[PDB]
């Protein structure tokens, strides 16, 4: 249990901080004034999973 | 301001921040 | 004097989107982390 806490939790921030750079992210960013709930689904997942 | 100073020429906006409530 | 021109300041607003990303959220998360707390002593005094 104690290993795989961190190993989810590695994996998570790594997959978000790469997420921030690719157009997808931003483009979205330019064209609205928010995230569009991407962190509150993906933190929601993440506690799920 | 700089959103104002780029909407002369270009169109590419920021991010702003306003209601946080 | 059309085309390159123009062209330097869209690639720097892309270029500081990046991080004007980050610190927006950082602050949103700290600021309702915060409201969250009560305010009035009465319901502070039960919490403890």
């Amino acid at each position: 249990i104690e290993a795989i806490h961190e190993l989810v939790k590695n994996f998570f921030q790594r997959l978000g901080d790469r997420l921030r750079k690719v157009d997808c992210y931003h483009q979205v960013y330019r064209l609205v004034g928010n995230d569009g709930g991407i962190e509150q689904l993906l933190r929601r997942a993440e506690e799920d999973i | 301001s700089i959103n104002e100073c780029l909407k002369a020429m270009q169109i590419f906006e920021q991010l702003p921040v306003i209601t946080e409530s | 004097a059309e085309e390159k021109y123009p062209e330097l300041f869209a690639t720097l607003a892309n270029d500081l989107q990046p991080l004007c990303i980050a610190l927006r959220q950082f602050y949103l998360e700290n600021y309702r982390q915060l409201d969250s707390q009560p305010r009035e002593i009465a319901a502070m005094k039960a919490q403890e």
